[PDB]
Order: C-alpha cells, then structure tokens, then sequence
C-alpha cells in the first residue's frame, strides 16, 4: 500500500461512470445516497499497475484498457497483454468530491490520501459557483502532489472554453493549486487514456513519506454486517477499507486509541491503562498482506467490542501508536484565519459575503475536529486568537484539519480553518 | 396507577438564572396538585445544587454527554408502567394544569399539547381533536390536508401566533413505539407518526390549545409571582419589583420593571432601573440605569450609566457613559 | 502536451 492518487472533484460534472471508466472499481454501500451528479463518498477502487513498454494505464484485469463513459465515440490505445498481470507500485486511485455536506468525507479521506487530482466541471453556469471551496478545506492538512485534472470541455461551449480555466485557476486563492499543473482528462469522451492517464501515476512519485513511525490513524471506515437475526461468530473490530497515513502496521503492531469513552470522573483526559489492539487481518486491495505499507489503503481488521461498529459514528478517530505524543489539555487554541467569501450559490450582489461572524459569548460553536464536530457554551473568547470550547477529552494528535461550520440555514457554512500549536 | 411524570433538560439552563434557574414554578404547580414520587432526568454540574430547591420531592437522573431527545425516554424506559406526564423547560405557567390532563382523560386518548399564551396549527370546531402543526420553514411546501382526514371532519380551524409549550400528556403506546423504533427522534417534530386515520398491542389521537430559547429568555421576566420577603427599608421609590432575604437595602433610588436577589450590595445611590439583576448584584454611588439583564457576581460603583446593555456573570466595570447598542458584560 | 492539439486536429472534425 504504498502510493494514494485523489481525484477531487466540486460540484455538477458527473462523477460516477468516469470512475467506472478509468478506476475500474465504482464505490457502493447501503442506505448509501450514492450520487445525484457527483458523488458524496469516498470513490476508490482496488488496483494493480503494470507498464510493459506500453503508455497506458491498465487495470489488474491484464487484457484491455478502455472504458465506458461515452455510448459513441471510442478512441482508444495500445493495452497491453495477458500473462499473469505484475505490479510496478502498490497504487491506488481514490476520490473526494466537492458538496459542502460530506465534511464527514471530505474532510477524513483527504489527509489520509497522498497524490491530489482537482478536477474543473462542465455542467455550471458562467460565474463560478464552488470552485475555490472544495480544496480550500485541503488547504490546511498540506497535501504535495496536487494537479488540475483538466475534465470537461465537451459540451462546453466556446464562449466559456479556453481562457475560463485560467481565471479559475487564478479565482483560489484560498486553493493551493499554483503548484499544480495541468494532465487533462475527458468525462465522457475519455481520449487517448495512454497519456492522459499516465501521468497522473507515471509523473507522481512517492510522496514524503515515512517508514516505520507511529501508526497515528485516523480511520475513515468502521461498519459492521450484524442486522436484526443475525448469525454467531462475527467477533471482529472495525471491517474497514482504511486508509493509513504513517506508521507500518504489520501483525502484532501495536496502535492505541487513548479517549474512547472517557474515563470514569469525565472531566480529566487520562489514566495510564493503554488500549491493546493487535491488527492481524489486512487485505491489501485484492489479497491479504498483514504487513501494510504506509500511505496507501488496505482492508482493515480490528479486534474490538463488535456493538460499536455499526453505525460509524467515530469518523477520524486517532488511534496512534506506543509513545503517547498527543497533548493533554482541554483548552483547545488555534492559530485560524477567515474564508473571504461566502460562497456555495452564485449571485452578483456582494450581499451575503458581508463579513466574518467571529466568537462570541452566549453563542455556538462547531468545528470539524479532524472530521469530529463537537462545541458548547462559551465564557469569554477574544478577537484573534481562535479558542475553541468543547466537550470530549480527546489526546488527538494534530487537528490539523478543521472547518468552522456555522448555521445560516438548515445547512451549515464554512468561515474558518485553523493549525494546531 | 398514574404515578409519575418527567421534564426533559434541553429544548427540542445553566448560565439562565432568573431569581433562579427554569425549576421556578413548573414544579410548583406540577407539585401544588399531587405528584410527590416523580422521576426528572438530568445532564454534571447542574445535576448538585439540591438542597436550596426545598422540594418535597427530587429525583434526578443524569445521561451521556452529547445526545438528543428521544434517547432521553428510551433510558428512563425500564422503570416507568403507567400515565406519564413530559413536560420541557420553555414554559412560564399562568393556568390552572387541571384542564389539559382533565380534557385528555376525557376522551381516554394517547396524545396531548399546548397551544396558548411562521405558526399555524389546526383543531375542529370543539377545540379539541387537531391534525398538525405548520413551521416558518419546513413547510417550504405549501400545505397538503389528507383526503379522508377532511372528508369525514368537516372544519378545520388554522391558529396564528400564540406559543408551544411542549407538554405531552401521554402514555405507554408511544413510547413502546419510541423503544422499538429507536431511530425515529426529534419528540418536537414527530407530529407526523400521529395517524387519525391511516399498532402494536380503536386508536384515539387528539390534543388541546414562554420562553425565548437560545439561552436568554429574558425579556418575559414582567411577572407577579402567585419583595415580601426582605429586609424592608421601605424608602425607595419602588414599583413592579422583587427581591429576596439577606439583602442589602439602602436608599436613594428610584424603581420601576426590576428583579433583585438575595446577597446584593445596594446600599448607595441609585435611579430606575426597567433592567432586571440576578443575586450577587454590587450598584453603588448614583447609577441610572435602562435595560440590563445582570446574572451573578456582579459590581459596579462611582458613575455607573447603563443605557440598554445587558449583562452577564462576572462583571468588571465601574464607568461607562452608555449607548444603546449591548455588549458583552 | 499533444492531446488537446491532436483533439483539435482530429476528434473536432466531426464534434460539435
């Protein structure tokens, strides 16, 4: 599991038959609202790559590469041949799309992830409606390899076509995207796949990446198959496709999640009793590899109490290994700055972009901790400096990752960010 | 056996404190008509100060850290078996409590509310059996009136602006509903599993005709109480007021819509108020003031002007010529 | 790159 990839995509383009097309595997679960024009969970898919004096980009199927996005036009390439099919990286491509409702997924899959995709749509108006917000959440949790991944320019007419790309390249700010170039694609006419999907594998390399640290998860997958009339045996801990970022976890590694439920008298952090949790089961994408590489996504299997993975209410929970490094204060400071606009709709009136509603007293707070969004009343908060009150005595490592949602409506806003001391 | 009751904590009450916290007179007129072996849960540090509520009976019950509403019922499940009353914490109390629960055994029925003293909501020609409520913004659809559910009644009568009140006169079908459909929450907005006319054990459904609720609830504090207990100086110029016992009564004031409490350092100059102060108030040395909520531990002296500016807890000011604009006290 | 002048040498002649 050594190299993620992460297409990232905002709203209206369509994003479900060309992660059929060139990624193979499409993501599905249940009760899932899987999508109305793109997506809303993690879209992954499980590959091998290989490359035999040959550009293109082939699946572990080792006979054709092609896909399905288009019912007319086919252009295609050289594929390849059969024989047993080898593996150049343990690669593979993973997905975070672009609503303002999946901070849950947006915020848990995209640290975790090491190569970034973003992707410009096709199916907007003229003004630029959610372009400089879904990577602006990325913003802070400091992913390198970043690319625009040059998408639509089908329907596209030719009023809006050639030039557009810079002014939105030019419109995020808020966006770390001058260091990414530009590898195009095509959502329905996927042409010429040999150089249009080589380089968003040939030219990214390994990220920096470390090697045997601390295994300091955060998980984004915890679910479980135990519905009403079940059978006896399913002993198991968190069935999860997850995602590490550091750490090696090979069998009997060692990782510890050191809150959980809080400790007996709730108002302190920790009592010195390690949580012991020996992770044999991996499955490395088509096989079972117990010895996982960093970065990349492996099927996790835990052992731990089977009633509380059913309902994933635990999305980006630390769990890091021996050597507790996290802090323990139930002060939480960060060092923030404000979201310019308030964007999300399209208008020309300058209206609602007003200004910034900062701390206050008597007041709400919310903040995606990670992707945990907890609050409570607050006393006495100043102007600069970002105190955030809560409730859970968490030993979180690095909260590097936050969004400062605040209510407007029955949907939340984005306002803030923040980088832990 | 009718033997029981609850009051949910969070709406949908710590820092409010008014002459005290929201437990004022509910459990007054809850207790002033029976009910001595009741059942209340709780949510921590507001769960300890029982000894100074004098009730005749305090049963608390504490929960986990961050849950909703139908949670609440679902664990005080194993030990309830009879007529259940829910009660919520926006509510003041001006009616005699008898009727609702009078009315709801009068027709031997499962549900109840209150509606007295954006909003609509819809009862027959007798004022008793409804159908729904209508919000400012759920309804971003128009409104939908059921086929049979109109066919068979013929009027239906919309009301405008009075306010909830969240009681639940109540009993054990829903709440066996509630159990076994433990996913089904928010005890406010579900109206819609009512079913008049579309089962787990013919049905009846029916019902009858505050608090400003972020924190504040403020503005509703004008009322008499169904101040006499003081230490009484009775020199001040003092009208439509209240305070309590080991307080401190000086002179030179004037008074008009205030409150005090017991432990208040008013001994100096003052003039009117219409600004209410909760215990541990310090107002010394010729202070106007106009429009004030002061909670506890408060201090001020030596030209104090307060125009339009509420308070909070821990005040620390002496001198402020006041604009109308409220701040942060 | 060669593909968005290859499209507009070869795939526009018959696209919309």
């Amino acid at each position: 599991a050594t190299i993620n990839i992460g297409t990232i995509g905002h709203v209206a383009h369509g994003k479900s038959t060309v992660v059929k097309a060139i990624s193979g595997v499409h993501t599905v679960r249940f009760k899932n609202e899987l999508e109305r024009n793109i997506t809303i969970k993690l879209g992954y898919a499980n590959a091998k790559i290989y490359k035999l004096d040959d550009p293109s980009c082939p699946r572990p199927e080792c006979y054709r590469s092609c896909g399905s996005s288009t019912p007319d036009e086919f252009p295609t390439d050289i594929p390849g041949t059969k024989g047993n099919f080898k593996l150049v990286r343990h690669v593979s491509f993973v997905d975070c799309p672009g609503h303002d409702i999946l901070m849950a997924t947006m915020l848990n899959g995209a640290a975790v992830m090491d190569a970034a995709l973003l992707l410009i749509a096709g199916n907007e108006s003229c003004p630029q409606p959610q372009t400089s917000e879904h990577l602006a959440a990325i913003e802070i949790m400091k992913l390198k390899h970043i690319l625009i991944l040059q998408n639509k320019i089908d329907l596209v007419k030719e009023s809006q076509a050639k030039e557009q790309y810079e002014q939105i390249l030019a419109f995020v700010q808020g966006t770390v995207a001058e260091g990414a170039p530009i590898i195009p694609i095509s959502a329905q006419l996927k042409y010429n796949i040999e150089v249009v999907c080589e380089y968003i594998v040939k030219k990214i390399p390994v990220p920096p990446r470390d090697f045997t640290s601390e295994p300091r998860l955060i998980v984004i997958r915890s679910f479980d198959v135990n519905k009403p009339g079940c059978e006896v045996d399913d002993l198991k801990g968190g069935v999860a496709g997850g995602s590490i970022l550091k750490g090696v976890l090979k069998v009997g590694q060692e990782i510890e999640v050191r809150p959980g439920i809080v400790s007996k008298d709730s108002e302190g952090k920790l009592m010195c009793k390690p949580i012991f949790s020996k992770i044999v089961s991996l499955f490395a994408e088509h096989n079972d590899l117990q010895y996982a590489a960093p970065g990349g996504l492996i099927g996790v299997g835990t052992k731990i109490d089977p009633t509380l993975c059913r309902a994933d209410r635990m999305v980006g929970q630390v769990l890091g290994a021996v050597g507790a490094l996290p802090e323990i204060f139930t002060e939480l400071e960060i060092s923030y700055f404000l979201l310019r606009r308030l964007l999300g709709v399209r208008t020309e009136g300058d209206k609602k972009a007003a200004k910034v509603q900062k701390l206050s007293k008597n007041e709400v707070l919310m903040v995606n901790i990670g992707s945990l969004s907890t609050g409570g009343r607050v006393s006495a908060v100043k102007a600069d400096l970002g105190k955030i009150v809560l409730t859970n005595p968490v030993c979180t490592e690095v909260g590097e990752k936050i969004a400062l949602s605040r209510r407007v409506e029955k949907h939340w806003r984005l306002i803030g960010w923040g980088q832990i001391r | 056996m009718e033997f029981q009751a609850v009051v949910m904590a969070v709406g949908g009450p710590l820092l409010p404190v008014g002459n005290k916290p929201l437990i004022w007179y509910p459990l007054n007129l809850l207790e002033r008509v029976g009910f001595e072996e009741v059942i209340v849960v709780t949510t921590k540090a507001l769960c300890a100060e029982f000894k100074m509520k004098m009730k005749p009976d305090i049963v608390c019950i504490p929960d986990d850290a961050d849950m909703g509403t139908a949670d609440s019922l679902r664990y005080i499940y194993p030990k309830l078996k009879t007529d259940v009353l829910v009660l919520s914490c926006d509510l003041i109390t001006d009616v005699a409590l008898h009727e609702v629960v009078d009315l709801f055994r009068a027709y031997d029925a499962s549900l109840a509310m209150l509606m007295r003293k954006r909003d609509f909501i819809g009862v027959d020609s007798t004022g008793k059996r409804l159908l729904f409520m209508a919000n400012e913004a759920d309804l971003d659809e128009e409104l939908v009136i059921k086929g049979s559910i109109l066919q068979k009644h013929p009027r239906i009568r919309f009301h405008t602006g009075l306010v909830d009140a969240h009681l639940y006169c109540l009993k054990k079908y829903i709440v066996d509903f509630l159990m076994e459909n433990g996913s089904i929450t928010s005890i406010r907005s579900e109206l819609i599993p009512y079913l008049v006319r579309k089962s787990s054990q013919s049905l009846d459904i029916y019902s009858f005709i505050a608090p400003y609720d972020a924190c504040w609830n403020a503005c509703r504090g004008d009322r008499w109480e169904d101040s006499s207990a003081q230490i009484v100086s009775k020199h001040l110029v003092g009208v439509d007021s209240l305070i309590g016992p080991e307080t401190q009564i000086g002179e030179k004031s004037s008074i008009k819509r205030s409150v005090i409490g017991s432990s208040c350092l008013i001994k100096d100059r003052v003039t009117i108020t219409n600004c209410l102060l909760m215990n541990s108030v310090t107002v010394e040395e010729g202070s106007n003031i106009q429009g004030s909520v002061i909670c506890n531990n408060a201090v001020i002296e030596k030209g104090a002007d307060i125009k339009d500016c509420l308070i909070g807890s821990g005040q620390r000011i002496e001198a402020k010529a006041k604009r109308v604009n409220e701040v942060i006290v | 790159d060669y593909t968005y002048e290859e499209l507009l040498n070869r795939v526009f002649n018959i696209m919309r």
